[PDB]
């Protein structure tokens, strides 16, 4: 069974720069077709017998290549190409599949937009307390969220999860969770949610009180 | 022309589950059906395949009844079943139509896939709880609310607002996991005119355990 | 250059006269056509039934097995050496050397013997198809009407006796278009021009069609379902096949010839050692349309069950072997009947073997052997008897599997080349020309 | 004569290698040449909705960007056949025809830039023609180019190459490899002597032509109809009465379109200005209706599957067929380069499908569908204009799939061509090679 | 190849209803399809058809809306509505599957049937009575004992004997409608020495009104 | 349209017996189609196109006809072979069905085998009494029933119901009864049942007495 090789794992361009990702096999393969993946979405057929468009597929993309290597070229790249893209042969038995190339889009500035929530009545009358905080649309990835709890330093119990980069806007977004239980909450009164990110020197704080 | 299939969820290692993926839109009885597979982060990778009239059926190297793939053309349904589960089996499965150009096959139509998730854990409901903001809320153009959804397994969980008429402003955050259940949230930015004055309602589904819970975000008293 | 002109203007202009003759010589022939074919139903429904009142002693039952068909095929062997010689073998030839203008018709005579002559081969469960029989006939009745009627010229001789040839094949298969195709690529005298009035010949196959749908409807001759598709990137399997048909072809067309030889020696023309050899070789198909059916009677039952690919390999081995023997057997020892029909036979099983090996070796390009059967079904006629795009338009007829029809000219098209190059001769003309120079011997 | 016949039929079906060779080259160019000529026409087809687009707004602009810009490109293919290669006007088939008895000259170094790069701009200007005109006769041309460059000699080599040339043109035309055949051993066939036509040879050519087609031009039909009802027993006698309406409608078909030729002929005397600039009105008035009216203009596949299935009214049917007779005389009659064979699929089309419809109301019992009718009719006018109908027929049905209806469509197209017979109708191809033929003697 | 029907029973007059025939066991497209309608007495009449494409739609010389035929292909099923129904709609309904020989058409396969009643009258529960042969008879040969179900509506109601296991010598007779009540009998021969030695139980079902009931036969002392 | 009238309603013939039954429509029709319907089943095509059998059709049953007039025929009846006979054409339009033809079997005479049944203790306590009076198993299907209070003749509050032709014996069976009110029915003593038959010129007395 035929191994394929992709070249980038994982490659960033900004809107406008030309794209070239590589599919290399062990043996040798004729007409690959390749799939994108965007998040959350499966698969879609791109393009098929090397170098053919699918219905839909629009022009700006290209694929090329013979025996051992080929390729996907994306002509002036744009933001909504934001995916995973797979090659896949049938030349040989059984068809195998590349291991994906990730790409990953370049764009101006964009600040989180940060918002603090407190634990819900029915969360309470239940046993725990989750204080959440969710910070939006922001660029570049990099962030850091510090949690303060009546000004002290909060360490352990707090996750974080963060969306994969927008198909349109290009954006992050990121959530971070205290969860603690009725007591622990319930013995203090101020909370507070601290973010730091390229686009402010000074972290930028919202918070909420139970008095 | 769709793909959905379905029956994933949680099974026992060393049990037995069996998929299905109904079909529609198209003469079913004329392709080829496939099935793939991937693992949560990973890659593509190809199960088996069967001919309309069930006379040749070729899998991936496997051991003996692996996998097991049928299909009955009255009812419109491809089915995989798979044997003695163990944890590389714990992927999203893809049931596929097959097609060609010159003739080199590929996957012409995929599914939207079913989860299967191969754990000794229990199928709990999960537990949804709104997000307003705090009672004095410094109101601008836009407010942002949200819903926390935590307790479930396995994964996972849809979550939509207002039915899916409200699509724009919404980000839904991968779960994670701690003790053997996930733990998600959603938000959602609406115009601060267009609430409390309006209903904001957020849809959670949790298949695995045949669940829809509609919580609807109140202002806080 | 005036005399075209005069020429262009005049084309497609056939006399009333002829064209209202072609209507009544397709209808007669159509209703002989069905006549025939439920007359030899209606017989293969007998052995049967007498099968049953001895389906208790296993060697008494092979014993009326034999004997039935043995006393109908000397009925017919008979019928043919004491009446009529010209109507032995399929009778084609014998209808395309009347084209010519070297052999006679001798309707009076022929009719009623390859008629009730064939009833006792075809009905006995001989392996020799429908063809030989119904275009003879045809042609026959094309002529009776040319007598009865006293119609003159070169143009009426010809053109009805040519669209009672085609309403013939037409009525023999439900095949109108090949019927028409087969007049017009193999009869059609192959080096002169002649008055065959395309338009007449249409009448005629029409008429005889419909005769054939009026009493055989709701019911096709092979069923074989829509099969599937083929890739442009497995053409050169089907080319590959035609090869192999093209080096069989010719060498099929050996054994017929040298087999009429090799049994002509073992009666040397004696109408009693005749007949009772044709009623030997008639018995073991009776015989063998029981302990092995696949092996005799027309082969139309196998070619679905082939196509699907119900038979093993080994199976299928089996039955092309020994029905190459049985084919040689019946129609080399001059029996009416045609080889058309169980050449179809051969070329399905000789298609599907080759789909068998096809579909293991490629997995990639998601094969059916079914395909290749059909590709193969109308080969062996492109091989040995030359007409390609009959044989193409026939299968594709009695199939219906049009988006098979690159495979079905590619594989068709690689026999008639291999079967030209490897020195085989069209086995009809062959067949005419043995004849003719054995006349002036 | 029999020591020669038994001579004869020994030595059948022996067509000289080389002849085989240069027949697969023939077709293999002959493909690849209707494909690009296929591409262009779309290609320009697709401009020309480019700029509608770009004038969506004012409508008589609008009206006007269609007009000029189907009379420039008809001028365009006008000019390049009255400046370069006459014997390009119209059709083609029938001065192939012609080179097939030794009447006419085959001027490739001429005619395959002309009728290529001047079909272009007739067909790709959205004029009622057909692609088989322009692909018959330039693949004829290939056929004797080849037999040219490569110096082959012999009657046999130089008919039977630019037969090959001429089928796989009309094979590569509508994806018919049997039609392509079928048409020359029907039609072309020097039809009062004898030749050396090897059908072999001829097989060859359309298989290659056809492959190239498939290459370029895969997963999809130029018709779809679906799989239609059959027929019973009991309906045959109202196929065989469509035969007769189209009996007497073919020879008056070739009338008009002979009449056409000649008033056309007087508008403008032979002049190449007053001849381009009428090509360009008409050209102009098809790219013109092809938008307020796309069904009364263009090549005509487009409306077939639609008129199969029931979806135009009588009214509709009727407008259709009317305005469609006059465009398509306008166009072939006046001397464009393209073939009148499409255009005469659709108006047969668009004919059954208008009986069918009075069928359906006036026998219930029966259970008729007018599609039935409408296949039927498809190649009906081709039975009783061109008086090819074993080519008709098998044309329809590599192209609709429905052999379910053998019976009908050959009924329908015999009575067709008894009916044009019995009212002194003629072969418009013979007829249009004869007139030509007469005329060439009319002045000597 | 089965066709069943359902959607029957009981409408007030000037209602409607909608009746379906679910098709299974052989392609469902290609045949034109037939509704035909037999009244109690009466024979045979044509409601109407419709072809695969469902471009016609024809019905008998009824006026306008009384009839709509219609099928989804997709469910392989075929409608019937019937609009203002009145006792003339009160019938046994048949859909059929149409086919043909020469050309003349006739009506190939058919449903079992649904049989309609058009009646203002209730839903009533059968009263169910024993019938014993009194101490004034004398015992020949063979012994007839019985049931008599009275005062229900509406029809049908099943009556076996033992649970079905003596299903010799039973009769049961059609029932008779009085003042919007049917009333029938059903007698069951027995030899002379089998009752009342051994238990006879007569057992009825009228499933229109939920009743299932069972009579023992006790002789009369 | 077309009206189809079938000549014998109702006939009767011992098995092995031939049997011929008539289709004669209004105005000229073209080959005709019968069904044979059992009471309880589908209809079954029978005989098509004026003359031909259906796959599964014994060889026993044949068609003809032409214009007005068409036939069916059995020649050598069945056991299996009584039921309802429909002939239908579709010559013309709208189609139509004929009035029907129900075969019967013919068989030797038999006495019905009267029983006579009070009413229940359980219908009296509701108020009502009905009189059952069973004639069971008799040939031929015409039978005459009379009541008899105190000796004297009763027509009123009587329902007869028969049952059609069996299939075991091909017997007739029929149930009288006679309903009265509680009260009326106790003022009497004497309930006699009389079946009045072809094989006895004395009708069959079964009766019982109250006291
Ligand atoms: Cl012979
Ligand atoms: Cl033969
Ligand atoms: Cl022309
Ligand atoms: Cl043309």
């Amino acid at each position: 069974d035929i191994v394929l090789t992709q070249s980038p794992a994982i490659m960033s361009a900004a809107p406008g720069d030309k794209v070239t990702m590589t599919c290399s096999a062990s043996s040798s393969v004729s007409y690959i077709h390749w799939y994108q993946q965007k998040s959350g979405t499966s698969p879609k057929r791109w393009i098929y017998d090397t170098s053919k468009l699918t219905s839909g597929v629009p022009v700006r993309f290209s694929g090329s290549g013979s025996g051992t290597s080929y390729s996907l070229t994306i002509n002036t790249m744009e933001a909504e190409d934001a995916a995973t893209y797979y090659c896949q042969q049938w030349s040989s038995h059984p068809q195998t599949f590349g291991g994906g190339t990730k790409l990953e889009i370049l764009r101006a500035d964009a600040a989180p937009t940060v918002s603090i929530f407190p634990p819900s009545s029915e969360q309470l009358t239940s046993g725990g307390a989750s204080v959440v905080c969710f910070l939006n649309n922001f660029y570049p990835k990099d962030i850091n969220v510090k949690w303060k709890i009546d000004g002290s330093e909060r360490q352990n119990g707090v996750l974080n999860s963060w969306t994969d980069q927008d198909s349109k806007d290009s954006t992050y977004s990121m959530s971070s969770t205290l969860t603690l239980t009725k007591d622990e909450y319930e013995r203090h009164n101020s909370y507070t949610c601290e973010a730091t990110h390229k686009t402010s020197t000074s972290p930028i704080v919202k918070s909420f009180n139970r008095a | 022309v769709r793909l959905l299939e379905s029956g994933g969820g949680l099974v026992q290692p060393g049990g037995s589950l069996k998929l299905s993926c109904a079909a529609s839109g198209f003469d079913y009885s004329r392709y080829w059906m496939s099935w793939v597979r991937q693992a949560p982060g990973k890659g593509l990778k190809w199960i088996g395949e069967i001919n309309p009239v069930s006379s040749t059926i070729n899998y991936t190297p496997s051991l003996k009844d692996k996998f097991i793939i049928s299909r009955d053309n009255a009812k419109d349904t491809l089915y995989l079943q798979i044997s003695k589960v163990r944890s590389e089996d714990t992927a999203l499965y893809y049931c596929a139509r097959l097609y060609y150009g010159y003739g080199y096959w590929y996957f012409d139509v995929w599914g939207a896939g079913t989860t299967v998730t191969v754990s000794s854990a229990k199928t709990t409901p999960p537990s949804v709880y709104p997000l307003a903001p705090g009672s004095a809320a410094a109101a601008a153009s836009m407010v942002t609310l949200g819903c926390l959804v935590k307790g479930y397994f396995p994964e996972p969980v849809t979550v939509t607002w207002n039915s899916g008429s409200l699509a724009a402003g919404v980000h839904t955050f991968p779960a994670v996991l701690q003790a053997a259940l996930y733990t998600l949230s959603s938000s959602v930015t609406v115009p601060s005119s267009s609430w409390p004055s309006e209903t904001v309602t957020c849809n959670v589904a949790h298949p695995a355990s045949s669940t829809k819970v509609d919580k609807k975000i109140v202002p806080r008293a | 250059r005036r005399q075209l002109i005069r020429q262009l203007l005049e084309r497609d202009k056939t006399p009333l006269a002829i064209l209202f003759m072609a209507a009544v010589v397709g209808t007669l022939v159509g209703l002989a056509a069905v006549a025939f074919d439920k007359g030899v139903a209606w017989l293969q429904n007998q052995r049967m039934g007498a099968l049953v009142h001895t389906a208790d002693n296993y060697p008494l039952l092979l014993t009326v097995a034999f004997l039935c068909s043995a006393v109908l095929a000397m009925f017919g062997y008979f019928l043919v050496r004491k009446y009529a010689p010209e109507a032995g073998g399929s009778g084609i030839p014998e209808i395309e050397g009347a084209l010519e203008d070297q052999r006679p018709v001798r309707w009076w005579r022929v009719l009623p013997v390859k008629f009730f002559g064939g009833l006792g081969t075809l009905g006995g469960g001989m392996v020799l198809g429908r063809e030989g029989p119904t275009v003879q006939i045809g042609g026959n009745i094309g002529r009776m009407v040319l007598d009865i009627f006293r119609l003159k010229g070169d143009e009426a001789r010809h053109t009805l006796l040519a669209t009672g040839a085609a309403a013939g094949l037409a009525a023999a298969f439900n095949a109108p278009l090949a019927g028409i195709l087969f007049i017009i690529e193999e009869m059609r005298p192959c080096f002169r021009y002649t008055l065959i009035s395309i338009k007449a010949v249409f009448i005629g196959v029409i008429m005889s069609t419909i005769m054939y749908r009026i009493f055989n409807h709701e019911v096709a001759l092979i069923d074989v379902g829509k099969l599937s598709d083929a890739p442009l990137n497995t053409l050169w399997l089907y080319l590959i096949l035609g090869i192999i048909f093209g080096i069989f072809g010719p060498i099929f067309n050996k054994w017929v010839l040298g087999m009429q030889d090799l049994l002509h020696r073992v009666h040397g023309g004696n109408i009693t050692k005749w007949v009772l050899m044709g009623g030997a070789i008639g018995g073991l198909c009776g015989l063998l349309g029981f302990v092995a059916p696949a092996t005799s009677g027309g082969g139309f039952n196998l070619i679905p069950i082939a196509t699907a690919g119900n038979f093993s390999m080994g199976m299928l081995v089996f039955i092309f072997v020994a029905r190459v023997i049985t084919t040689l057997l019946c129609f080399s020892s001059g029996a009416p009947g045609g080889i058309f029909a169980p050449m179809l036979a051969l070329g399905t099983v000789l298609g599907t073997a080759f789909g068998m090996v096809a579909v293991e070796l490629f997995p990639q390009y998601h094969l059916e052997a079914g395909t290749f059967a059909i590709a193969g079904m109308g080969a062996l006629l492109a091989a040995s008897i030359r007409a390609p795009l009959t044989g193409i338009i026939l299968v594709l007829e009695m199939t219906d599997n049009y988006q098979l029809i690159l495979p079905m000219i590619i594989t068709g098209l690689g026999a008639t080349l291999l079967a030209q190059f490897t020195g085989g001769k069209p086995l009809y003309s062959a067949i005419l020309a043995r004849t003719l120079a054995k006349q002036e011997a």
